[PDB]
């Protein structure tokens, strides 16, 4: 009769701890994504500031 | 020799991004915060001799990148909460945002409230006093600022970074 | 059966959570893909502008270097 609860709880332990594991990896996944997206933006920015300073350079040659 | 990962959050049109660009001393207005809702900037500073790299994520709360923006909350060492003193619900919400920080971010993270646009007193709706009480209740630091006039931006970051470092040199 | 009455609840719940966490794998790269794609577009639109206003700006440093020389 009680056997159903007996299983249910054994089942809760397994799911509780698989859940813990699963979270350690969400943590990594996120650090990696940060580091990657970080550098993505870094570049996008660097690359834009080049195109603009290029325009500025011959902007000033033209006012002189 | 140190790398601090920082995050700026709060309601939209609070000034979060100008706050950033000011501190990052970028000579341009050019951002992706409008058309993406994320932006990123670095600055290294000296704190008691040492070189400190600061990595500042600016998020804008769009569900389009909910999962990614958590990655920023989860990995952030210091997170500035920003409201606009010209606007109440920005301030009212500062609790809501604290819920998130508490809920999405780490347990010991360093926090700081930044009542923004202080420079414009004529349209002020949120008293400074009321702002420092908010802060003291939650037991975190508070600081009024102005991205445009350049008031206390730099002091805010240096301040936050000192709190971070001091916490780390303890361990 | 008071214990089970509610024991089954966290089991449902814990489980429901595990499910959500596994999704977290692909939900990251899914977003990443989009974000990357976007930057590409947006940063381009940017560089496009700079180029048009640089290049048009270039041909009058020959036209005005030609109005002098
Ligand atoms: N008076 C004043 N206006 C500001 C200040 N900071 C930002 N703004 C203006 O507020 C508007 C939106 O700010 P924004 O940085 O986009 O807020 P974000 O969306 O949270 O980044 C723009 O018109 C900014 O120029 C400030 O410190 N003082």
């Amino acid at each position: 009769l009680k056997e159903e609860l007996h299983r249910a709880q054994k089942e809760l332990k397994l799911k509780d701890e698989e859940c813990e594991r699963l979270s350690k990896v969400r943590e990594q996944l996120e650090q990696e994504l940060e580091e990657l997206t970080a550098s993505l933006f870094e570049e996008a920015h660097k690359m834009v500031r080049e195109a603009n300073m290029k325009q500025a350079a011959s902007e000033k040659q033209l006012k002189e | 020799d140190y790398l601090f990962k920082l995050l700026l959050i709060g309601d939209s049109g609070v000034g979060k991004t100008c706050v950033l660009f000011r501190f990052s001393e970028d000579a341009f207005n050019s951002t992706f915060i409008s058309t993406i809702g994320i932006d990123f900037k670095i600055r290294t500073i000296e704190l008691d001799g040492k070189r400190i790299k600061l990595q500042i994520w600016d998020t804008a709360g769009q569900e389009r990148f909910r999962t990614i923006t958590t990655a920023y909350y989860r990995g952030a060492m210091g997170i500035m909460l920003v409201y606009d003193i010209t606007n109440e619900k920005s301030f009212d919400n500062i609790r809501n945002w604290i819920r998130n920080i508490e809920e999405h971010a780490s347990a010991d993270v360093e926090k700081m409230i930044l009542g923004n646009k202080c420079d414009v007193n004529d349209k002020r709706q949120v008293s400074k006093e009321r702002g420092e009480k908010l802060a003291l209740d939650y037991g975190i630091k508070f600081m009024e600022t102005s991205a445009k006039a350049n008031i206390n931006v730099e002091n805010a970051f240096f301040t936050l970074a000192r709190d971070i470092k001091a916490k780390m040199d303890k361990k």
